[PDB]
């Protein structure tokens, strides 16, 4: 984990550096964004709409790949800090009463091609957890498509190590194929920030244009 | 007051185990057993 | 009469060519007078995974000389010191880190992009800066 | 090593961090810099770490006469321990040329208008000034470069010791003057009753398997002197000995196959289907008596003063034989049988040490049948792993080592052996879903000795398992041959400089460390180069926390440190609730002193520096140090006391010792944590 | 289940040398073990919470005899051997050589109202501490005695009439 | 839980309109209801069990008792009111003059020992049939009561050591 760059050899760290490199596409999925598997393909969010929208944290921060230089918060108690402008978290409802009424958040985020869905790829900057509360909290990632209602794909608990955590679809082959078109997030812990949600599609085949 | 406030033993700055047990369980925090003296750290 | 078996797979895995299917019973009773299979009669999934307007934004420089507007008109957006990037995406399909910049194309008449650079906000004023005094910004 | 910074601008503080844990003996030259945009931290003259968050200068020039700049501390106490030996502080940021610059020159450098301070330690006063309360730290003389070619070579991820690095197998490949004929002494130790009728092996047995050792290595250039040495005891030779089975779990209910026998009582009862021969599962005494029946038959106590079943380290404990200038072989029956017993590695503290051996079957050692797995047994004892190390003997995918492709750094560590499951059928194994990264293994090494095949198949080591075999023993086991020929240097010498006329080289010591010469009944063997005593812990003693004049003398405590994980608890430490029976209840140590480890050194010198490994404290602590205090001891009884120092779980604590004129032979560590786990000690004179 | 080895013997080892002998927290810590000694906390708690039916003298033994006890269980829980039946014998000795050093009997012959009307039923058939205090206290006072077992009567008018319609009259 | 209408009426209807008066068939249906009337099947197969160590009149008594018993239960179970008191009501009611109009005591004076030594303390406290069955055969003889006494003295040295301790002796 180093590279050297002059002709007296002058060498750097390069995993918690800023500045993505040709080489470290494959190993730092740290720095280098969401490793794409050789036979699919990425597409992030546009048009994203939240719900607790307000002037501190507003709704287009979704919009394109996010950067992966945000570390993990590990038991984060305040969030005043400039997050953000590099993430979303619900600012209008503050920790009592969300931790009281047990209210709930969604993230409606849009799409622009309307491509199949092999997975879900969610990046957090944080797994939500409280300083005091230890409690594990989990988030549901929902799906939806043109002219029908949904095709749920399950809940997930928060990872670090997994901070762009990916959500299998689960799906039958018997069941004729859809063209996902958005996604929908919903978490009821106040704690939650989504810097980026995406979509996992093929980039050999669309099996909707074909089994019209 | 009188009877120098039970040696500080209901005022939280002046018990060695830094936490308040009052002989009723049934007696609240901020009620009759309470640290009612001036001369601690609560003001 | 016949039990329909959905088959489950995932899309991260990759498609296999099923040849043999294996039922497995206890009960001496199962009487069995055939067996299928369901596929796709049209595709192998095995072999194939082998004029817009002028746009005009405040506060930036747009050094991009696509003179004619058609379908492929390259333009490169850019803000100025002091400025920060937003960015409203109409329709796209892949996203690159361009950085400070970014690229916008013309597609069927519209752009895919929806930019704007506004200022940036600094925070208001209630400690750190000065010690013991009051603050009165009169314009933001 | 960290670098934070917030300026009067900003409004979060912000950190730099390092990308290891630091070294606590080594000379850092640390370098932070920051020109406005981004700060970057230098470690020996990489850059490790660079963030662009602050910007703008650190303070308004306003407040220029209001920052103090604070050296070795702060205000809240934030003290250092260690050595500072050239200050430098720059009025401009200077890049990675100008950085290896400062590095190469050292401190004898001019005055610049940029440099605002090059501080050298000769007159402190001039413009520094200590605390008014405290005191200026002492000058001492010390070499920052001491040495100009680094002599230490590290292990790789899922290696041992010193010829598991990459460049020093491949130097016992390449060449083949690393190869002569070597002879290795060893012996058989052989039990007989007082009146030398009976073996535990015959002598038939042991002159087959001495021809069948010697044919199966004089192709490789070993040859075994065969020295069987016999102890007749009757009160050893008529129980019981076991290997595999543990004395912890004979107390316990759980069952385990490896202590099961009529002379075990079948686990105590703990294994038999059904929960005097049968009255027997843990008479209270009755049984075990001479005056009312034999010992050896219905007796099964763990805490007798004699039972039926013996452990053999504790049969090494009472024999207590050399293991500096042989081999030692013993023999136990085990419930198991499957192998023999555990084999002593190269690299553990007890391969010199009369713990040290092969234990192996009596009943399988010398028959035509299973001749071949004491040859396996040799190679667990000359540093080879098995083949299906590996694939087989992987806890988790995610490990640092997986041999998935053949190579000198990963699995068995040998580049001719190849990938290969558990499997105990000759030939290539079928496919299965219990390896975790592979489908079909070909070419598999079914006619090496270190898979689990028969006595047929195995035949022959791989060429590149024999450049370890040649290594160890002139690494570890140089007592053993009785050849005076000395370690060679075991890699090439390096360039260092050259100019027009000359040329200046250098080169590594010899492969097993010693600077000096060989020779036996002195502590020549433990001095390093610049003459420096290094020694370890020779006999420790605790007192038993159950028992008021206990003193039980605990053993994984006084050799070199050998802990795998340095921070996960591990059975090789000493801890003061280990020290109980398992079906006793730890107690807790007392309060103004703790309990304590009293560690003694055989050679008393006068120290210089102390390093002790604490390997495992627990995550909450009354006191701010886990080690309470640290005592001294002394030939003249003068008891030197020191405080409590602030330990961590990866980097051992290391003191540095001043003004003691009296030699010490020994320490006392005073500690109050119940869990706290200390693998070793080091007295560097 | 003869082993105290289930409940880890450190975290609550932990649990003793982190609370004060002052309180309840003791009595808190022990009641989660792998052996069935529950009951203490239920003591240490019913006591604390009808303090104010005692006189001067009884709440300075209440005082007295929660201190020892917690004194006591933090100090010869040390080195002991882990079996229930020694953990049995040790807590019984202990609250016997409590109670009794600090006069029981004196606080029965005070005030027994309060004290032979606390006792609840279902709270003391599974509850070896509640049966030792309940013994004991009968042995301090002949109508202590006669109190405790007219309120046992009662109690099995109320719960179980197999030893009430069974060997009402002894002989 | 105070109605038997939780398990439906008609299956045990059904199951007592289809099974014999002979057999514990009857009770076989009846020990599965809602209200805890658990018990009545116990005594029917404990009676068919140890019918051996009796005479030809305790026999013949046996014989009698399980008919009477089976014929009123398959008799008066027609209108009754659906709750678990009401059902209690007529099952004690119906086990009491069954047992009295067939000489209970007659049995009990022929064998004794058989009739006080194979009761079990187990399941006797938590059977309301049992404590029925205990409470009305002890009116027959002193010396079956004293024998009873005795084998509940027995079996609480052998289950619960807390009504041995306390009140061993009543004055
Ligand atoms: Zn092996």
């Amino acid at each position: 984990s180093f590279n050297c760059i002059d002709e007296p050899s002058r060498c750097y760290f390069h995993d918690g550096d800023g500045v993505c490199e040709e080489f470290e596409q494959k190993t730092s999925i740290k720095d280098c964004g969401v490793y794409t598997p050789q036979g699919f393909l990425d597409q992030w969010a546009s048009n994203a709409s939240v719900s607790h929208q307000d002037q501190q944290c507003p709704g287009w921060v979704i919009i394109g790949q996010p950067a992966a230089s945000q570390v993990c918060r590990t038991k984060v108690i305040d969030l005043s800090e400039g997050i953000s402008q590099h993430a979303w978290y619900p600012c209008t409802i503050s920790y009592p009463y969300s931790q009281l009424a047990q209210t709930t958040f969604w993230l409606r985020a849009y799409f622009s091609q309307p491509m199949v869905a092999a997975a879900v790829i969610v990046h957090l900057v944080t797994d939500g957890t409280y300083y005091g509360d230890q409690k594990q909290e989990t988030i549901s990632v929902q799906l939806l498509d043109t002219k029908d209602q949904s095709h749920d794909l399950g809940l997930h608990v928060l990872s670090c190590r997994n901070n762009p955590l990916i959500i299998p679809v689960v799906h039958d082959l018997s069941q004729p194929f859809y063209h996902s078109q958005a996604v929908r997030v919903s978490f009821s812990s106040p704690l939650v920030a989504i810097s980026g949600v995406a979509l996992r599609s093929f980039d050999n085949f669309d099996p909707v244009t074909l089994s019209s | 007051a009188f009877c120098n406030y039970d040696g500080g033993d209901c005022c939280t700055s002046t018990v060695k185990t830094k936490k308040v047990t009052p002989f009723p369980m049934s007696c609240d925090l901020q009620g009759d057993c309470a640290c009612r003296d001036p001369q601690a750290q609560e003001h | 009469n016949p039990l329909i078996i959905p088959v489950v797979h995932d899309l991260s895995q990759p498609f296999y060519h099923s040849q043999a299917v294996r039922v497995s019973f206890s009960s001496p009773l199962v009487a069995i007078s055939g067996v299928a299979l369901r596929s796709f009669d049209n595709f192998d999934p095995v072999t194939l995974s082998s004029d817009c307007p002028e746009l005009a934004v405040e506060n930036a420089s747009l050094n991009c000389s696509s003179s004619d507007r058609y379908h492929g008109a390259q333009c490169t957006v850019s803000c100025r010191t002091g400025y920060v990037l937003q960015i409203r995406r109409d329709d796209e399909l892949i996203k690159s880190q361009t950085g400070p910049s970014v690229t916008v194309t013309c597609t069927e008449g519209k752009w895919n992009k929806q930019v704007a650079c506004e200022p940036v906000d600094c925070s208001i004023p209630d400690h750190h800066q000065v010690y013991a005094a009051s603050f009165s910004c009169p314009e933001g | 090593y960290f670098f934070s910074l917030k300026t009067d601008r900003a409004r979060q503080v912000t950190t730099i961090n390092a990308h290891r844990s630091y070294l606590p003996g080594q000379w850092v030259y640390l370098a932070a810099t920051y020109d406005g945009q981004f700060m970057k931290l230098y470690v020996n003259g990489a850059q490790v770490a660079t963030s662009g968050e602050q910007v703008g200068g650190i303070f308004s020039p306003l407040t220029q006469k209001c920052k103090v700049l604070m050296l070795g501390g702060s205000a809240l106490n934030h003290n250092y321990r260690g050595y500072i030996e050239h200050f430098s502080l720059w009025k401009v940021a200077r890049t990675q040329r100008e950085i290896l610059s400062d590095m190469e020159t050292h401190g004898a450098h001019t005055a610049l208008p940029q440099l605002l301070l090059q501080e050298n330690w000769d007159n402190v006063k001039h413009a520094w000034s200590p605390m008014k309360d405290g005191s200026s730290p002492k000058v001492e003389f010390s070499n920052a470069h001491g040495f100009l070619l680094d002599t230490s070579l590290e292990p790789p991820l899922c290696g041992q010791t010193l010829c598991d690095n990459t460049e020093v197998i491949a130097s016992y490949n390449q060449l083949s003057s690393f190869r002569q004929p070597k002879v290795v002494r060893y012996r058989v130790v052989n039990l007989y009753e007082d009146d030398h009728k009976n073996p535990t092996v015959t002598r038939e047995q042991v002159d087959f398997q001495h021809h069948q050792l010697a044919e199966a290595f004089k192709q490789y250039n070993i040859s075994w002197e065969l020295d069987v040495l016999e102890v007749s005891n009757s009160s050893l030779r008529r129980r019981l000995i076991l290997a595999n089975c543990d004395i912890s779990k004979i107390g316990d209910e759980n069952c385990d196959p490896e202590c099961n026998h009529t002379l075990t009582g079948h686990d105590g009862g703990d294994c038999r289907h059904l929960r005097d021969m049968d009255c027997n599962y843990e008479d209270g005494g009755e049984c075990c008596d001479p005056e009312i029946t034999n010992v050896t038959q219905t007796c099964f106590d763990p805490d007798s003063p004699h039972r039926a079943y013996l452990d053999v380290n504790e049969l090494k404990n009472i024999l207590k034989l050399d293991g500096s200038t042989h081999l030692n072989i013993f023999f136990a029956k085990s419930s198991e049988e499957e192998l023999a017993g555990v084999a002593t590695w190269p690299w553990d503290k007890e391969a010199l040490m009369h713990l040290g051996g092969i234990v192996l079957n009596p009943s399988f050692y010398g028959m035509p049948g299973h001749t071949h797995t004491m040859i396996h047994e040799i190679g667990h004892s000359l540093g080879l792993y098995h083949v299906f190390r590996g694939i087989s003997e992987i806890q988790s995918c995610s490990d640092p080592c997986m041999e998935t492709e053949p190579s000198f750094e990963t699995g068995d560590l040998c580049n001719d052996t190849n990938p290969a499951p558990k499997h105990k059928s000759c030939g290539d194994p079928g496919p299965g879903n219990d390896t975790c990264g592979f489908h079909s293994f070909f070419n598999t090494p079914y006619n090496n000795f270190m898979s689990y095949a028969d006595d047929d198949c195995t035949d022959s080591f791989t060429p590149n398992q024999v450049a370890r075999m040649h290594c160890y023993l002139d690494l570890v086991y140089q007592g053993w041959q009785p050849s005076r020929k000395p370690a060679p240097v075991a890699l090439a010498p390096q360039v260092l400089g050259h100019t027009t006329d000359s040329v200046t080289l250098e080169w590594f010591p010899p492969i097993d460390g010693h600077f000096f010469e060989r020779e036996l009944g002195s502590a020549c063997h433990l001095c390093l180069e610049g003459r420096i005593l290094v020694q370890y812990a020779s006999n420790a003693s605790s007192p038993m926390p159950c028992s008021p004049s206990g003193h039980w003398s605990p053993r994984e405590a006084e050799g070199h440190p050998d802990v795998e994980q340095p921070c996960k608890s591990s059975v090789r430490t000493w801890s003061p609730n280990s020290a109980v029976n398992p079906h006793t209840v730890p107690p807790a140590c007392p309060e103004p002193q703790g309990c304590y480890l009293e560690l003694e050194f055989l050679y008393p010198l006068v120290p210089e520096s102390l390093t002790i490994w604490v390997t495992f404290v627990s995550t909450d602590w009354d006191s701010s140090g886990a080690v309470n205090d640290i005592k001294l001891l002394a030939v003249s009884g003068k008891n030197i006391s020191l405080g409590p120092q602030n330990v961590f779980c990866d980097v051992p604590l290391t003191i540095r010792l001043w003004d003691v004129g009296e030699e010490v032979y020994g320490i006392q560590i005073y500690t109050l944590d119940e869990h706290l786990e200390i693998d070793a000690a080091m007295l560097t004179s | 289940k003869g082993r105290l080895s289930l409940q880890n013997t450190a975290e609550i080892q932990h649990c003793l040398v982190n609370a004060g002998d002052v309180g309840c927290g003791v009595f808190e810590c022990f009641e989660n073990n792998s052996c069935e000694i529950r009951g203490l906390h239920g003591i240490c708690m019913t006591f604390l919470h009808n303090a104010g039916k005692f006189d001067a003298q009884g709440k300075s033994f209440i005082k007295d005899a929660l201190k020892c006890k917690a004194h006591a269980l933090r100090h010869r829980f040390g080195c002991i051997s882990r079996k229930c039946p020694a953990i049995r014998e040790m807590v019984s000795q202990l609250q016997r050589e409590c109670y009794l050093k600090h006069d029981l009997c004196a606080a029965a012959q005070e005030n027994t109202r309060v004290i032979v009307e606390m006792i609840h039923f279902k709270d003391l058939l599974l509850h070896e501490p509640y049966v030792d205090l309940v013994n004991l206290l009968l042995t301090c006072g002949e109508e202590v005695k006669e109190a405790i077992t007219h309120s046992v009567q009662v109690q099995c008018e109320q719960n179980w009439g197999s030893l009430c319609s069974i060997l009402s009259f002894c002989t």
